[PDB]
């Protein structure tokens, strides 16, 4: 009932297209990243403070010492990606700043599909393929997914909109 | 690297800052009309 | 009218651009005694 | 600002988008034109009573719900500035029966142009597939007829003209635009009440 | 000094009204008693008529076969062939499935 | 026609001169059928000073 | 000899059957006796395109271009009867066959210019008092060339002919006026002309073989904007039969 | 004039990469 | 191409002025040592 | 063609303005065609010269 929802979007209000759904991911997709790489790099960067293997234990949850090493992580990253962290103060918040943020945008952003106050066409394209039957870009191509996703949907979700559309209405491509 | 010898500050002081924006947005206003054309 | 497009961004840089050159070297003078 | 208030003045702000939803303004239209014929008058002579003002509320074109993001400027960059009420269009097919277009649920940036009888019962449409079209306009004869408005009188059988008439049918009442003067491109846009509304939900 | 697309044009003639002979796709056939499979190929696979009966003169066609094409003659057509119809083997397969 | 000077073109006549006159594109300035510069021609010129 | 896992890849599948330096024989045309083509090959080797007028009427030229699609050119397994009508003279009837290519070659300027090679429905004669096929033969006709896309094609935003929208979907309020020449798609046809110059003959085989020239036009695509000219040269085989 | 405006911006963040790894301020051990 | 004929200007104030607003901050930082 | 068209004032480095942007071609327009040399004949018959 909510992959629904996903499609209706895709097919409406053409989100994917939206900056403000763009950030969205950009930071829930990159909160990701940080919550992983992080966890990857203190995990290989931990000091020893223990003679097994399994080296939970070799952390005294009682207070001193970083566990792993500042100092080595930041010169990892920074010769294996020019930049590196160096501030575990920053490095943190950051961490709340990433994901939290784009999810805000995330909301901005259907706040106003609230209003089918969309962003779903680029008029420029428009024109010049109103014009030039020619020109195809990636942006026409998924436009007709969507003309394809309302015709065929709408009737079955819709209904108190007693749609009917004949056969003979419905966009289709060839064979298919 | 270490450090450079030659190598003063930079300066400039309330009046000109305010010579400098007469100047400018003066010379824009003269400007702009054949700009705009 | 028909106006030259390029001019609103003509007159835009030519007062910004330089204008801010300035700006900037003023503010870093006042700060050599704290200032802002 | 998005529903209604005796603040937000239609006249002021534009129209709402649920008075579209629940045709709203179709109904009292209808409501007029039915009593003006109980007055005994000639369907012309009822719907060229109709205020143009009134027609205007009538059509998608002022829905602020149509429109979109980076979509700038006024309403008349879209579909152009309006100029005249062109009439009221009936469809009537080859049987003489009268046909209704259906119309576009602010919601569907294109909707196909059906149309169907008293009961809604499909009876004429344009095809996209002509290979087994049944309905197609030509094929069920279709024609308009105008009342009221400057097309008043008229009447079109030539299959062309009634479905360009039937496209423009969907977004409801049809109007004649000045489109050179804004340099206009024929793509809504949505109203004050539709910013106002975007802008302080947003802000809030 | 209009631009006409001939499709939609040719659904204002005889054609969309009943099977055109010179035109409409051979799936058209599988609508009447015993007319598609080897008829059809037949009707379709010889040129254009000029007009319903010719069909009747077929070569090599039975006694039968005859007999119901004299049948189905009421439900049959003929107009211009029209190239966009005919062109590209479109009456075999006319591109549509269900 | 319409040779360059008549569209405001500022460097491409001095690459004309020396004698870059040709595009990758097999066009030629004095509007010769599918030459070949070498290497070259307009686009790689401002290739290598781009490098 | 040369067998298809001979053959895969090494696009020689595209070039078309050779006579050896023995030709210029001489393929006794009986006229008592019914003669048929088994298979006539067409392989494509050059695309000109005459460079649309400069508008000051000065005799444009036919350029070359560059082939921008791979070597899917030639036309082949053409057959049909090689009709023997009084006077002597030859006329072969196209019947059916690997008749026409979409091919699109890439112009001087920068244009694309895509067209539908093809001899469809030929139909070329010979000489009168053909008597022998021999390197002195020569055959020429018209053929119909089709049009590049089907009636079922559409365009990018959804436009099409036998299928598909009716107008700019996109721009719901705009004027059709001007966009008319491209909301309605027109499918055109037109003759394309021929003719086959035999070079080498083998009087026992019966298989003769040269170059051709013919002349086309590109595609309009859906009558959009107007067609180039084309003018395509290559070599053909021809296997004759009775 | 927009594929200028779109090859600038983005001549820029590679311009800015540079800077932002080999003119930092070096990380120094305090 | 039909584009936005103040997408030129939108983009390019979008672009300089809160850039400009972090170069001043910058760089009358580095002065409070004489820096520049 | 080229060589009448040499002879056109519109090519003339001496016309034009400081803020008269753009290429030539912004100007009078792309140049397309000669419509010909243009002799003017009074009703006498005598051939006239513009100046
Ligand atoms: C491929 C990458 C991708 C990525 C990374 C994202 C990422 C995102 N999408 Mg997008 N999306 C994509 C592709 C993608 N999408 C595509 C292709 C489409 C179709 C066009 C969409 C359509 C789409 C829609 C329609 C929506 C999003 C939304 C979002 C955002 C999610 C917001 C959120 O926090 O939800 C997490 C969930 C919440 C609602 C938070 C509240 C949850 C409560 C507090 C939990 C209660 C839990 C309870 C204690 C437990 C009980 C559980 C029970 C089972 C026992 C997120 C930024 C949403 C958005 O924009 O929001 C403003 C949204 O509505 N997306
Ligand atoms: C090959 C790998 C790949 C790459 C490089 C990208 C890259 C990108 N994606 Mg895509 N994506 C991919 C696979 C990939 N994607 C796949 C498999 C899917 C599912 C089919 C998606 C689905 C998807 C969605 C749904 C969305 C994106 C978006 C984006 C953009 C921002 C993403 C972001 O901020 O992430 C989080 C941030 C990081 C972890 C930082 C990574 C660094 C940046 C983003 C990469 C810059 C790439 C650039 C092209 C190269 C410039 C370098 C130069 C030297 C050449 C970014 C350009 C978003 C978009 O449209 O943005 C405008 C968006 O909404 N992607
Ligand atoms: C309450 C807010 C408000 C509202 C509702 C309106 C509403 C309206 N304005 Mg007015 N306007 C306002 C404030 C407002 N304005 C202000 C403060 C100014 C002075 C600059 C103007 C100047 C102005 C002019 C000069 C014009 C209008 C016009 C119009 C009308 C057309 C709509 C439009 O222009 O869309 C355009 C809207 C947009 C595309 C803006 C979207 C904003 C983006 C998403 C923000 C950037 C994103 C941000 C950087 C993200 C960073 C994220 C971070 C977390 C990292 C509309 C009635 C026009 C008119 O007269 O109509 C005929 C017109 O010409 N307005
Ligand atoms: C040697 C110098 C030089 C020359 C002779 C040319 C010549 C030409 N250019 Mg090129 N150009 C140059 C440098 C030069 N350019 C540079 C450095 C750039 C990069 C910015 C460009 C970018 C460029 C573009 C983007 C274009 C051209 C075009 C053209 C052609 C049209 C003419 C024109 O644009 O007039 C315009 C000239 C002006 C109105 C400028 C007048 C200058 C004012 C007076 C200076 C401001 C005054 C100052 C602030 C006073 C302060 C005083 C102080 C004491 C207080 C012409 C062939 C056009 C083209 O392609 O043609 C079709 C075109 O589109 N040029
Ligand atoms: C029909 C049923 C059949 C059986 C079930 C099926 C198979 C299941 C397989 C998975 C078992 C893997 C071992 C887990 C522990 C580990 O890695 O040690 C490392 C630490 C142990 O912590 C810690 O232990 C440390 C000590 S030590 O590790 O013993 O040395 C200690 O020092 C530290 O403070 C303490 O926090 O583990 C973790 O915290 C990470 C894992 C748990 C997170 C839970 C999330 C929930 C989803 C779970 C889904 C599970 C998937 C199941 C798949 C089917
Ligand atoms: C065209 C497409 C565009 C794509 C854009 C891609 C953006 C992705 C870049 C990653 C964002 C940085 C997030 C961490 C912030 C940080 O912490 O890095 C900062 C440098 O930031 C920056 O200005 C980073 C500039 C981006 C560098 C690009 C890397 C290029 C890869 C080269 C491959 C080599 C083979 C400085 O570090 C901090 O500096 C101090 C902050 O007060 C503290 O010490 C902190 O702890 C920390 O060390
Ligand atoms: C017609 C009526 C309208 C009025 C016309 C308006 C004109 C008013 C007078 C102003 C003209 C005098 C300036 C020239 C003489 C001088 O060099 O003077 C400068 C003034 O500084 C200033 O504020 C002038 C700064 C000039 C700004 C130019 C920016 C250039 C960078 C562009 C970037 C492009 C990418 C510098 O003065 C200096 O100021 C101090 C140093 O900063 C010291 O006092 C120096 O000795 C010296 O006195
Ligand atoms: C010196 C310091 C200055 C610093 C400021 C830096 C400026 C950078 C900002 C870039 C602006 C991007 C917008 C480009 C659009 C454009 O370009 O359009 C304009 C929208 O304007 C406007 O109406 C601007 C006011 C916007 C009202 C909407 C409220 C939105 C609130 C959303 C909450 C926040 C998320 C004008 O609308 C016009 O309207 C018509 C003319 O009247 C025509 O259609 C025009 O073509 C045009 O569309
Ligand atoms: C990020 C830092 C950037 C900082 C820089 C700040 C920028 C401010 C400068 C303002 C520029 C004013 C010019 C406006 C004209 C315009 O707008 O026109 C342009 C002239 O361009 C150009 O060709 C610019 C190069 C000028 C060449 C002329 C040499 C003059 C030397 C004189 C000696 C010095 C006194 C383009 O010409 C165009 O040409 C055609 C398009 O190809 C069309 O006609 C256009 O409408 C247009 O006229
Ligand atoms: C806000 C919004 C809309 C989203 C922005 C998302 C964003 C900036 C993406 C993250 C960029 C990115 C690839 C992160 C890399 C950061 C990095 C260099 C970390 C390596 C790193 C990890 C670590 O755990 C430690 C201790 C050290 C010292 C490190 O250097
Ligand atoms: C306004 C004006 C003016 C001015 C202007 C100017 C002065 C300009 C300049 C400009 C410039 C001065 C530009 C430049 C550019 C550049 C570039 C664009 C570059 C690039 C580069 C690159 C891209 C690189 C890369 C690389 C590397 C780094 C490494 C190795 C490899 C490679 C090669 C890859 C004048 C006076 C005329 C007049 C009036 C107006
Ligand atoms: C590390 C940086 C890496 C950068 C790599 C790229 C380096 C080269 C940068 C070239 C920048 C200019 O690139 C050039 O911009 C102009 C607009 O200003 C474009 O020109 C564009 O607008 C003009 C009108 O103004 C149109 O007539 C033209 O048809 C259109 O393509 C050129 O097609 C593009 O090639």
């Amino acid at each position: 009932a909510i992959f629904r929802f996903l499609l209706f979007f895709q097919g409406f209000h053409n989100w994917t297209l939206n900056p403000f759904h763009m950030m969205g991911v950009a930071g829930v997709l990159g909160g990701a990243l940080l919550c992983a790489i992080h966890g990857a790099t203190v995990e290989n960067t931990l000091f020893q403070d223990g003679e097994g293997a399994s080296t939970f234990r070799a952390f005294n949850p009682t207070q001193a010492e970083e566990t792993y090493s500042m100092v080595t992580a930041n010169r990892f990253w920074s010769q294996i990606f020019g930049i590196a962290f160096s501030n575990k103060r920053w490095l943190h918040f950051f961490m709340l700043f990433v994901p939290v943020t784009g999810l805000w945008m995330s909301a901005i952003g259907v706040v106003g599909l609230a209003l089918n106050l969309r962003s779903y066409d680029f008029i420029s394209q428009e024109i010049r393929a109103a014009e030039d039957p020619e020109f195809e870009t990636f942006y026409t191509k998924n436009l007709l997914l969507n003309e394809g996703i309302r015709a065929w949907m709408a009737p079955q979700d819709q209904p108190h909109e007693n749609f009917v559309f004949p056969e003979e209405v419905l966009p289709r491509g060839n064979a298919l | 690297m270490e450090p450079n010898p030659n190598r003063q500050p930079v300066e400039l002081n309330r009046t000109s800052l305010y010579l400098g924006l007469l100047l400018i947005l003066v010379l824009a206003l003269l400007f702009s009309s054949y700009f705009f054309n | 009218m028909e106006v030259n497009q390029l001019g609103l961004i003509a007159t835009a840089l030519f007062v910004l651009v330089p204008s801010v050159f300035l700006i900037i070297l003023y503010v870093q003078t006042e700060s050599q005694q704290k200032s802002s | 600002m998005w529903y209604g208030s005796a603040t937000t003045p239609i006249e002021l702000f534009g129209p709402t988008r649920y008075q579209w939803d629940s045709s709203y303004f179709q109904q009292e239209i209808n409501r007029r034109v039915q009593a003006s014929l109980a007055s005994g008058a000639t369907l012309e002579e009822a719907w060229s009573a109709i205020p143009e003002k009134l027609a205007f509320y009538d059509y998608i074109g002022n829905n602020p719900a149509k429109g979109g993001l980076f979509r700038t400027g006024p309403m008349n960059k879209g579909d152009g500035i309006a100029q005249a009420w062109k009439g009221h269009a009936v469809f009537r097919n080859k049987e003489g029966e009268e046909l209704f277009v259906r119309r576009m649920p602010a919601f569907f940036e294109s909707f196909p142009v059906i149309l169907t009888d008293k009961n809604g019962v499909v009876k004429a449409d344009i095809p996209f597939r002509r290979a087994e079209s049944k309905y197609s306009f030509e094929q069920q004869g279709v024609t308009v007829s105008f009342y009221g408005g400057e097309l008043n009188g008229q009447t079109f059988t030539d299959p062309p003209t009634v479905k360009s008439y039937a496209r423009k049918a969907i977004f409801g009442e049809i109007f004649e635009f000045d489109t050179e003067t804004l340099n206009s491109d024929g793509i809504f846009r949505t109203s004050p009440r539709g910013w106002f509304t975007f802008a302080h939900a947003v802000f809030a | 000094e209009e631009l006409v697309n001939v499709v939609d044009e040719k659904l204002g003639t005889a054609y969309g009204e009943k099977i055109d002979l010179n035109n409409t796709n051979i799936a058209a056939f599988i609508q009447y008693r015993g007319l598609y499979p080897t008829l059809a190929k037949l009707i379709v696979k010889n040129a254009p008529y000029e007009s319903v009966e010719d069909v009747l003169n077929i070569p090599g066609l039975t006694e039968r076969q005859k007999q119901i094409l004299r049948e189905n003659l009421e439900h049959f057509t003929v107009t211009e062939v029209e190239t966009a119809l005919v062109e590209g083997g479109d009456r075999y397969n006319n591109g549509l499935y269900k | 026609l319409n040779p360059m000077w008549r569209q405001g073109m500022f460097v491409l006549p001095f690459m004309a001169r020396l004698g870059v006159t040709g595009s990758w594109s097999g066009w030629s300035i004095t509007g010769e059928t599918g030459i070949d510069p070498g290497f070259w021609s307009f686009e790689g010129v401002a290739l290598a000073h781009i490098v | 000899t040369l067998t298809y896992d001979d053959i895969v890849g090494t696009g020689l599948a595209n070039k078309c059957p050779t006579l050896d330096d023995t030709a210029r024989g001489a393929y006794p045309i009986d006229s008592s006796q019914t003669y048929r083509i088994a298979r006539l090959c067409l392989q494509p080797t050059t695309f000109l395109v005459k460079e649309e007028p400069k508008n000051k009427r000065q005799e444009a030229e036919f350029v070359p271009t560059k082939l921008v699609t791979r070597e899917t050119t030639s036309l082949d397994q053409i057959q049909g009867e090689l009709k023997v009508n009084s006077d002597g003279s030859l006329t072969f009837v196209e019947e059916d066959g690997i008749d026409f290519q979409p091919v699109t070659v890439q112009m001087a300027g920068g244009e694309r210019i895509p067209l539908l090679f093809t001899v469809k429905n030929l139909v070329a004669s010979t000489q009168p008092n053909v008597t022998s096929i021999t390197t002195s033969t020569d055959f020429k006709g018209e053929f119909n060339v089709p049009s590049y896309r089907t009636a079922n094609f559409l365009d990018p935003k959804g436009r099409g002919l036998a299928s598909g929208y009716d107008s700019a979907i996109a721009l719901p309020q705009a004027k059709e006026e001007e966009l008319a020449r491209a909301n309605v798609k027109r499918f055109s046809l037109t003759k394309g002309q021929i003719s086959l110059n035999v070079a080498k003959v083998d009087g026992r085989t019966g298989e003769i073989a040269g170059t051709f020239e013919s002349e086309q036009l590109s595609d309009d695509d859906m009558g959009a904007h107007e067609p180039h000219e084309v003018k395509i040269q290559g070599v053909f085989y021809a296997s004759i039969e009775p | 004039m927009e594929t200028i405006t779109y090859v600038f911006i983005f001549a820029c963040i590679i311009a800015l990469f540079f800077f932002a790894i080999f003119f930092r301020e070096p990380p120094r051990i305090t």
